[PDB]
């Protein structure tokens, strides 16, 4: 459980331990640590540490425009289709582990992140303009 | 009990540490000149509104002798040189035996050499004899008719040094990175390194330009109260002793010499820019320095090594003994050529225990250097062609050891600039970097909802 | 109180301007700004700005999964043991710089991380199990 | 409506669909994609990256601390002076582009950003003191 | 005879296989950036180009 501790686990139990796998992905890699600096060393170095931040922040800037700046579990407003899994309330989470789950949604992922901008945010931060000062 | 943790971002906390720094100069002289050697071509510019808070109620231990900013300083220096000397003339066909006799100087000091040799031309099956001159020291002798030798061919390679590189010293900011802060000392009477009472955050420093001198610093920083004395160590005699001025005693060093641009292409494109026959009389390089400004600031500088040096012992002041006559003199470079003014002169004063005349300083120059001590490559100096005057402010002393003298009495500090790192020091001993923190855990009754 | 003004004041003095610290420090630098830019000054430029981000985002992570997105102080579920600490209410926060409070838990300093980890995150997202839709 | 479909609409309109232009411009460029590696194109590569995210954070630091973590929309408690603009309600928001209204605050738009710090976070942050635990 | 770069500058034989023929090599905007095209077909000189992309 110190990384990935539930990678084979079940979705459930993987969902009780999130945080860490969180945690290690930015910051791991200690990456902080003749006269030159050009070596071949460094500037393998530096570009492994740009995608280190531009991958987290491909990420973290979706999870913005979904209200979870800070969360690591929103439940959002979005119905789920049907189309996409026809598997019910204890068939997943009681037996696949997320490897699974990731190849089953891979195909209509995309079409899920679409809809989840315009129904929690796009929708919801404007369904203020009524209530915000009235 | 009953009390809660809560979190800040934003807390002013840090810890000694040091990374990377950056260049900062404004606008200077792009146009009308460029191309130089410190500034590079384009460094990032400073803005005019100083960056400065004065920090209260804050006594941060400084350290200057073991300070990393120095350090990164030297390293930057030494790595910008190079890259300003790699796309240039290479003189390799320069070794070639020299057949040299003395100047004309009406059959009877010497100190240069109407020397010659044969180098190649434009096309390589073709070769040309031409006729140019040379220093005393930057040739020695091989074994009737004299036929000397460049004295780098013996041991280093060569490269010359692009005419149009300015050597000239500017102010060049270190400004800290981002979560980083530049603090600096702002106590007058900064004694050695302890606790600096008052201290100001800054993000770009002052203008501080890399003045390569020797035994005596030029153009550096003071700020005020007697002539300060720093060492990293005060009871070893072996350790070098910074010296600053609490007034700046104004100098002028220049060469005589009205020299002339000889081109000679060697190879295809490059061209050899040597020494042509002297016009107007020849005559001995001078620095002078006011006789009666420098009776005053010897004797202010003693006063405070009196109670720094128990106060009952004699002044001995002597010439630079030992060394080499690179590291021994005031070797500088301004206005182009390489200057190594005599020291002896100035130190044969002794003061112990209670229009106008100026003092003269003999100097030759060097066109062949390759200073701080490093053997990889060396470079040639193109003559200026024309006038030289220096004119620079002396603002600093480089003293050494006296000796082992066992208890007794009698001593002083010769000087000695062994280092080409502790010519920064006279800059930078008020600064330091510390790594920002802006986390800081605090308790307090507080606790946001219950069930979220 | 322009950048660090309250560097030697009463921790409470500095948590009352902690916003101006805050500020400075992610964008200040003023990074933004022969024909070759391989000089040893943009190299240097180039890395003490990827530290500047990756300083920066090594802390905004921690916040994130502390539900502190964009809040800059948070009162955190998580209560105070008191071997990190003996002193009073006012006995620290009268009389102690920011400073002085960062040597008195540096010691301990991770193991409150780890720990605010937990309950105000990995447990206060779970809880909505029950709560959310019911 | 693909990306700044509304830059030349109402600001109403562009205000109805303003998800859009945040999404693709930290993901946008594609920047994920002899023996050398250290060719012109590599090193303009790179730059432009870095810029990325140090142009994204730059914006993205200024909302952390206006508590709008993970919200394209605030509505901030900070009053408007009359100032800045003396158009009424329906003015501006149904006869000016962003564009237009973009050069009639940019003379006054810093006032606008350090008083936003103060009242919507240096105070709030501060006014659960009393109300936190009571 | 004589090469005539020999009097002013040096030389560098060109690589045998280095292809000099021009392949369309785009220029893209960097993140936070977009290039404008003007669609207007008559833009003379440079002025306000009403159609944009
Ligand atoms: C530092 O060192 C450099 C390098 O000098 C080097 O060594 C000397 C010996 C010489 O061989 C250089 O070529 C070599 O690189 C010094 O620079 C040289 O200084 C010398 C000093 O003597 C100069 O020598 C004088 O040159 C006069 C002109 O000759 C030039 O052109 C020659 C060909 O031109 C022909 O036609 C012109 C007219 O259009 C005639 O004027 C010329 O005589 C030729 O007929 C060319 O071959 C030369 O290299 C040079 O470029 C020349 O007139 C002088 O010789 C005269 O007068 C001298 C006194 O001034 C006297 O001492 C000589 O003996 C000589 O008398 C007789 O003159 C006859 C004229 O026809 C001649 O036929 C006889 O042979 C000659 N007698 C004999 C025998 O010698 C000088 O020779 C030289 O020009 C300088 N460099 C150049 C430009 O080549 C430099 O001065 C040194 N430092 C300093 C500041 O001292
Ligand atoms: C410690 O600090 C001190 C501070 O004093 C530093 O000492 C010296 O400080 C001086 C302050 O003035 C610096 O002086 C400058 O000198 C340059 C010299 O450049 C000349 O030569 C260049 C190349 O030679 C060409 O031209 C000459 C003819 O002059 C010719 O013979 C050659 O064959 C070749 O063609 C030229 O490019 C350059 O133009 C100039 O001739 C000088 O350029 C500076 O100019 C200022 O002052 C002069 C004289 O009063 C004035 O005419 C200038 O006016 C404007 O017009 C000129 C002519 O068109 C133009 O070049 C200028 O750009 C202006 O537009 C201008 O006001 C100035 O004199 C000195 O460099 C500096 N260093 C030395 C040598 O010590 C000290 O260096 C510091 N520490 C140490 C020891 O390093
Ligand atoms: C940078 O510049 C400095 C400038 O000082 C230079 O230092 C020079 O260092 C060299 C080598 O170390 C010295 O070289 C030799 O010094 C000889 C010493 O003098 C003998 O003869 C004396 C008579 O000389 C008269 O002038 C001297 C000063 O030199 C003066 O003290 C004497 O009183 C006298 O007027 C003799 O008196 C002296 O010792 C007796 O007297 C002293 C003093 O009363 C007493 O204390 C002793 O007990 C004893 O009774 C000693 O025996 C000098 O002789 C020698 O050459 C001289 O004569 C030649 C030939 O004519 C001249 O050409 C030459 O100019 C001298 O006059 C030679 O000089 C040198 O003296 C130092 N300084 C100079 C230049 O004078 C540094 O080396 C330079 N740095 C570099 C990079 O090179
Ligand atoms: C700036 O830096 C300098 C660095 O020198 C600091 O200077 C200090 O100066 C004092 C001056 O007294 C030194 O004191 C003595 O140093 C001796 C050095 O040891 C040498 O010899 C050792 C043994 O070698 C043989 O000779 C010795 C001679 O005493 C015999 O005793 C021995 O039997 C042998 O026959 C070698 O092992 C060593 O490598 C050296 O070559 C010390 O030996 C000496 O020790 C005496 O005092 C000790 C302390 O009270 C005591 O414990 C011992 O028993 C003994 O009585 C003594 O220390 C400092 O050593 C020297 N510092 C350093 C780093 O050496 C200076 O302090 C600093 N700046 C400041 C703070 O001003
Ligand atoms: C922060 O914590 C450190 C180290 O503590 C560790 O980390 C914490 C988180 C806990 O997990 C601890 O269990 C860990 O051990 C403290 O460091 C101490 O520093 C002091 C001063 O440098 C050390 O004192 C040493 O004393 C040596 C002499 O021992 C004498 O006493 C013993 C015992 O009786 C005796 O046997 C011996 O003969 C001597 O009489 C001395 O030689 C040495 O140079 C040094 O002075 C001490 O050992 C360190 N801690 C420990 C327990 O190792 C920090 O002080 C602490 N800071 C704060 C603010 O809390
Ligand atoms: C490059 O210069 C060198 C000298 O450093 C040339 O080598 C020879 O140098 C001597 C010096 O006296 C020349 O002198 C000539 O000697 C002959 C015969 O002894 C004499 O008859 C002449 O009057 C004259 O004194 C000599 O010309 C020169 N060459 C020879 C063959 O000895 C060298 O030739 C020059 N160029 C190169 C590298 O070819
Ligand atoms: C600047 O001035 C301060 C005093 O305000 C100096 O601090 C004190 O310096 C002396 C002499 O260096 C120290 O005494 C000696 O300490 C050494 C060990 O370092 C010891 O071996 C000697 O026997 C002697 O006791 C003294 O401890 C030191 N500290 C205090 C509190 O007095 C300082 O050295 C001066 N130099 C600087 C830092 O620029
Ligand atoms: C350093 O040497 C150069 C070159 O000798 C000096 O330049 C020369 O200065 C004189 C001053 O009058 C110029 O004036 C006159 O030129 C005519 C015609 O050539 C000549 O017949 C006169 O005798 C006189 O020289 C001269 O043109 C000029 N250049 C030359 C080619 O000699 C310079 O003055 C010397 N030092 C400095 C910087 O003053
Ligand atoms: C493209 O066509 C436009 C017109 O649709 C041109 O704009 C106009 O150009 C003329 C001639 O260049 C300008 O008149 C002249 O202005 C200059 C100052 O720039 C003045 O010195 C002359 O006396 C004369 O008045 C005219 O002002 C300018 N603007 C307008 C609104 O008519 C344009 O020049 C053409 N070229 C381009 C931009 O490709
Ligand atoms: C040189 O030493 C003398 C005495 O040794 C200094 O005079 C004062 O002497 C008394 C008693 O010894 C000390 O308490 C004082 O501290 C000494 N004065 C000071 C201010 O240091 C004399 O001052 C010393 N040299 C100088 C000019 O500072
Ligand atoms: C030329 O100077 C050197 C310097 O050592 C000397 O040895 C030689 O004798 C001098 N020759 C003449 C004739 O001046
Ligand atoms: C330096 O030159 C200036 C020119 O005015 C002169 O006033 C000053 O006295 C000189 N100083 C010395 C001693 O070289
Ligand atoms: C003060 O500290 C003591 C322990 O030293 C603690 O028991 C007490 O509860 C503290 N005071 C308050 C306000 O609780």
């Amino acid at each position: 459980l110190g990384f990935l501790g539930a990678a084979g686990s079940t979705m459930g139990a993987a969902s009780m331990t999130l945080t860490v796998q969180a945690r290690n992905l930015l910051s791991g890699i200690v990456q902080q640590q003749h006269l030159l600096k050009l070596t071949v060393w460094g500037i393998k170095q530096l570009q492994a540490r740009v995608l280190a931040v531009e991958r987290y922040l491909r990420d973290q800037q979706l999870l913005g425009i979904w209200g979870c700046s800070g969360k690591l579990i929103c439940c959002t407003n979005v119905p789920w289709n049907s189309s996409w899994s026809n598997r019910n309330l204890s068939e997943i989470w009681d037996n696949m582990t997320w490897l699974q789950w990731d190849k089953e949604i891979s195909n209509y992922t995309q079409i899920i992140y679409g809809l989840l901008e315009e129904s929690q945010n796009q929708q919801e931060k404007n369904e203020q303009d009524l209530l915000a000062l009235d | 009990e009953n009390l809660w943790v809560t979190v800040y971002y934003g807390v002013p906390v840090w810890k000694d540490a040091e990374t990377t720094l950056f260049c900062a100069s404004d606008a200077k002289a792009y146009e009308t000149e460029k191309h130089n050697v410190w500034a590079t071509h384009a460094c990032v510019p400073t803005d005019p509104n100083p960056q400065e808070i004065h920090l209260e109620n804050v006594t941060e231990e400084f350290n200057m002798w073991k300070n990393n900013m120095v350090e990164q300083m030297h390293t930057d220096i030494i790595s910008l040189w190079d890259q300003s000397l790699k796309p240039c003339v290479k003189l390799t066909p320069l070794c070639v035996t020299l057949q040299c006799t003395n100047v004309t100087n009406n059959i009877t000091r010497t100190e240069l050499k109407n020397c010659s040799f044969n180098m190649t031309t434009e096309l390589r099956d073709k070769k040309q004899k031409v006729y140019s001159l040379f220093y005393r020291l930057d040739v020695v002798q091989i074994n009737s008719n004299k036929e000397y030798r460049l004295i780098n061919c013996n041991t280093s390679a060569i490269t010359q040094a692009c005419p149009k590189v300015s050597f000239e010293p500017i102010p060049i900011h270190y400004c800290a990175p981002a979560g980083f802060a530049i603090l600096k000392c702002k106590d007058k009477k900064f004694n050695g390194t302890g606790p600096c009472p008052s201290v100001s955050t800054v993000q770009c420093t002052h203008g501080i330009k890399p003045v390569v001198s020797t035994q005596l610093l030029l153009n550096g920083s003071l700020a005020e109260e007697e002539v300060m004395i720093r060492s990293e160590n005060i009871t070893n005699n072996a350790k070098n002793i910074l010296v600053q001025f609490n007034t700046p005693v104004q100098i002028n060093c220049t060469r005589p010499n009205n020299n002339t641009r000889k081109s000679i292409r060697i190879g295809p494109g490059q061209a050899f820019y040597a020494t042509g026959d002297i016009i107007g009389d020849i005559r001995q390089a001078h620095c002078n320095v006011s006789k009666a400004t420098w009776n005053e600031t010897l004797g202010k500088v003693v006063k405070q090594l009196r109670k720094h040096f128990g106060n009952n012992t004699i002044i001995r002041f002597a010439n630079s003994s030992g060394g080499d006559l690179e590291v021994t003199t005031h070797s500088f470079n301004c206005g182009g050529e390489f200057f190594y003014c005599n020291t002896s002169g100035l130190f044969n004063s002794t003061w112990i225990s209670n229009s106008n005349d100026s003092i003269t300083l003999p100097c030759r120059i060097k066109q062949i250097i390759n200073m701080w001590q490093r053997i990889g490559q060396a470079m040639y100096a193109p003559p200026i062609q024309g006038v030289i005057r220096c004119v620079s402010n002396i603002t600093g002393l480089i003293l050494t050891r006296d000796g082992g003298s066992t208890n007794s009495t009698t001593e002083t500090f010769r000087p000695g600039g062994g280092d080409m790192r502790d010519n920064w020091r006279s800059e930078l001993y008020k600064y330091k970097v510390v790594k920002i923190e802006p986390l800081g855990v605090a308790p307090t009754r507080c606790k946001r909802r219950v069930v979220g």
